């Protein structure tokens, strides 16, 4: 009645793994020694990875070990070493608080100062530009100009010394980057200035993403460079030509669902075998980061279709058709970020009507929006407190082949409904 | 058959400095004056008493500091010398098995559980005054120290069986026996065979039960074959156990375990070494003021209670399992 | 001359003194009559030992634990160990 295992052990140096074949219906502290002896105190036991170690009085069957599972050599963990006792208060207030790393030391001071930093740099941005739309006036734009260009040359400047603030005032370098590409060729607003400041967020997240270390970070600057790139296309769509009578919101609805379905080529499209650990991170993070695009693209047009009132049920049935097909794609992608993002569509989708249906002061469809929510934060709530309908190894295999050419065919129908909601089928 | 063992000098544990630790009374509660207004709204008082205060509860967080570090010797010493039942299945391969001779401070002494040893360091103040009304805060700081700090907490103690000649356990029916295996393995696994013996009785013996002692090298008798155990003390006849320990009993330590509670306990002595061990059914009642040596111990779900006239004298039990024990005379059994 | 043993056979581990220098085509069926395809001795995670050969060569002292297991095949396994 054997069964065969790989025992684990590393305290010596390195760590041993071998194979061996552990007669079973015995309690443990018989065939420890067996395993003691082979791979080589405190009385150690075979534990499972990422467990508590094994109980001696139990046996391989009754416990639960498979042909061919991976057991570690991890000590007993037998209970905690007498706890102190001291009644002076005072006493026990300086002994029992040291648990606290409260050293104020010259290494807190560092997170401060970039915190500070980053603090400035966006209270700058947010004052100079509530400046410049609440007046009109030519010294916000000059002072914008004045801190996006010192952030850049500062990210450019520490990049090599400490890369964590690097990587920190690269990322939040981009939100006056974003405004001083906004408010050049000023007009009123402009069609053309969100084109200039996508093309300034992307090529900004393309120069540091090339010149970035390593991870932390070649996620969202992926992401915002995949959405520049997005709303840079539809900009200059919409700015080239006359036509904007609601063909922005379904072509970022198709742009969106373009870089969701097709994320696996364009994600290795940026891309001994020593440095594995490293690349496939790497590519994981640029996964996520279209995935990324594949919601915000894929929101952002889906506000402009149900941005004014009285429209179309055709852009009221796409949105909602769009947020199906970015949710019921949470079950293809193997990470949790990913699967994060795209669970997630639905509620930036009502938080993004929320904030427009009050913009455009409708006060009607809002608390709707507020509605919707309320449903996705229900079926959120039943799907977390009884864990078991949410789980594809209780669901039947032909139901959920059902369910995935559902998702098959959900996807496919808002390109023609896109076709004929512009006029390309109705000339 | 068996190995050899080369009787290797024991390492030895940090010591506890056995002294006498002495604290300074505390002040002699000052009359402060009360501050007679008119030289206080120009602005011995509080002040000096106060600062004097301060210096002796600096001096007392010292004290404290040298009674911690006393406490936390005696408590290394302590597991050191007496470890929790699960160790020392990893003694008896490597050179700690047989290791307390006479001489050292710990022999024949035997762990039962853990609980509150005393702190064998003195702690003595020096007040010499006759009733002077002391500080009320330093006083008080003093006091919460020699009451909290004079004992430490759950350490593990030991049941000296070279003094006590007989250990009459009560209690359950083999709640007690876990207990008895416990300190009976915590025996022969740190003493040499020709420094201890162990010997049974039982009617039930080869059962798995305390069929256990099969592999123990510390029931044996010089020169005497039987077959395949050496001597076999495990036996089921008292007497007849008896007149097999007839020439082994006339110093080589024994620790003689009784299952029967009838069946003629305590007949061998009443000797001069020989410590026995026996489980009754039930207590005496009004035992007359019981002797140091040769006490009375119920066995409770983790208590090892004493009787003193409920004083007891563990908190949580040592309990060894049978398989366990097993295992340890198992590994056992090879060295000699 | 004699080594007391626990033997594996379905556990209940027995009690068998088993002899130092004698084949085990004897002892084989003798422990097969004291706690009961060629069956062997064998220490715990481990080749079987050879059916003619004796105990003390190949090196077990009283406290082993031996099961009872088939001869296999041939090989011994050798346990390769990836560090």
């Amino acid at each position: 009645p054997i069964v065969r295992v790989a025992v684990l052990a590393a305290g010596d140096d390195g760590g041993r793994l071998t194979e061996m074949a552990l007669p079973s219906e015995l309690p443990l502290r018989e065939i420890l020694p067996a395993v003691q002896r082979i791979v080589q105190p405190v009385r150690l036991s075979l534990a499972p990875i990422g467990g508590a170690p094994f109980s001696l009085d139990a046996t391989l069957d009754t416990v639960g070990v498979v042909d061919g599972d991976l057991l570690a050599l991890q000590a007993v963990p037998s209970g905690p070493p007498a706890p102190r006792i001291v009644e002076d208060i005072a006493d026990a207030a300086v002994i029992f608080s040291e648990a606290r790393r409260r050293q104020w030391g010259p290494t807190h001071i560092a997170r401060g100062a970039a915190l500070a930093l980053i603090g400035l740099i966006l209270v700058g941005t947010g004052l100079s530009v509530a400046h410049r739309v609440i007046t009109g006036d030519l010294l916000g734009q000059f002072i914008v100009s004045g801190i996006a260009l010192a952030t850049v040359i500062a990210a450019l400047a520490v990049r090599n010394r400490s890369a964590v603030l690097a990587t920190s005032l690269a990322v939040t370098a981009l939100v006056p980057v974003a405004a001083a590409f906004a408010l050049g060729v000023p007009g009123d607003f402009g069609a053309p200035n969100v084109l200039l400041a996508a093309a300034g967020v992307a090529a900004w997240s393309l120069i540091s993403m090339a010149g970035s270390p390593d991870d932390r970070g070649i996620a969202v600057f992926t992401a915002t460079a995949v959405t520049g790139v997005g709303v840079l296309l539809v900009a200059g769509a919409a700015s080239l030509w006359v036509i904007s009578s609601d063909v922005i919101g379904c072509a970022l609805v198709l742009l969106g669902l373009i870089v969701t379905v097709q994320a696996a080529q364009l994600s290795a499209m940026w891309a001994v075998l020593a440095d594995l650990p490293r690349r496939v991170r790497v590519s994981q993070a640029h996964q996520t980061g279209v995935i990324a695009a594949g919601v915000l693209l894929g929101v952002a047009g889906s506000v402009a279709l149900v941005s004014s009132a009285n429209a179309s049920p055709w852009a009221w049935y796409i949105v909602v058709a769009a947020a199906a097909g970015a949710a019921l794609r949470a079950r293809v992608w193997d990470s949790a970020a990913c699967k994060a993002w795209l669970l997630g569509h639905s509620y930036l989708l009502a938080v993004a009507l929320l904030v427009a249906f009050v913009i455009g002061d409708r006060y009607q469809a809002a608390l709707w929006a507020l509605a919707a929510l309320a449903v996705l934060v229900l079926v959120w709530i039943v799907a977390a407190l009884n864990p078991k309908i949410a789980s594809p190894d209780t669901y039947s295999l032909p139901m959920r082949r059902m369910v995935g050419f559902l998702a098959t065919g959900l996807d496919a129908s808002l390109i023609p409904v896109m076709a004929l909601l512009v006029g390309l089928f109705s000339l | 058959s068996r190995l050899i063992f080369e009787h290797q000098r024991r390492l030895t544990p940090p010591t506890t400095r056995k002294g006498t630790i002495t604290i300074e009374p505390p002040p002699q509660l000052p009359r402060v004056v009360p501050p007679s207004l008119l030289r206080r709204v120009l602005p011995m008082r509080t002040e000096e008493v106060d600062a004097e205060r301060a210096d002796y509860l600096r001096y007392l967080s010292v004290v404290r500091d040298n009674v911690r570090a006393h406490a936390a010797e005696q408590r290394a010493a302590l597991e050191w010398s007496h470890p929790e039942p699960e160790v020392l299945a990893t003694i008896p391969g490597t050179r700690r098995q047989w290791e307390r001779d006479p001489r050292d401070r710990d022999f024949l002494v035997l762990r039962a559980g853990r609980h509150d040893v005393p702190l064998d360091a003195a702690l003595k103040v020096k007040d010499t005054a006759d009733e002077i009304d002391l500080e009320p805060v330093a006083h008080s700081a003093l006091r919460g120290l020699l009451d909290v700090q004079r004992t430490v907490r759950d350490a593990p103690t030991g049941l000296d069986v070279a003094k006590l000649a007989r250990i009459t356990v009560i209690g359950e029916a083999d709640e007690a026996r876990a207990a008895i295996r416990a300190w009976i393995a915590q025996a022969v696994t740190w003493h040499d065979p020709t420094m201890l013996g162990v010997a049974l009785a039982a009617p039930d013996l080869e059962s798995g039960d305390w069929s256990w002692l099969k592999w123990l090298p510390h029931v044996d008798v010089p020169n005497e074959a039987d077959g395949v155990g050496p001597a076999r003390y495990l036996t089921t006849s008292t007497a007849e156990l008896r007149e097999r320990l007839a020439p082994a009993l006339a110093l080589k330590h024994l620790l003689v375990v009784l299952d029967d509670p009838d069946a003629d306990p305590d007949d061998i002595a009443r000797l001069t070494g020989v410590t026995v061990i026996h489980r009754t059914t039930e207590l005496p009642n009004r035992e007359q003021y019981p002797d140091p040596e040769r006490p009375i111990l119920r066995v409770a779900d983790g208590r090892i209670e004493r009787w003193q006239v409920w004083q007891p004298c563990v908190d949580v039990a040592d309990a060894m399992s049978a398989a366990e024990a097993a295992h340890i005379a198992r590994r056992l059994s090879r060295w000699d």
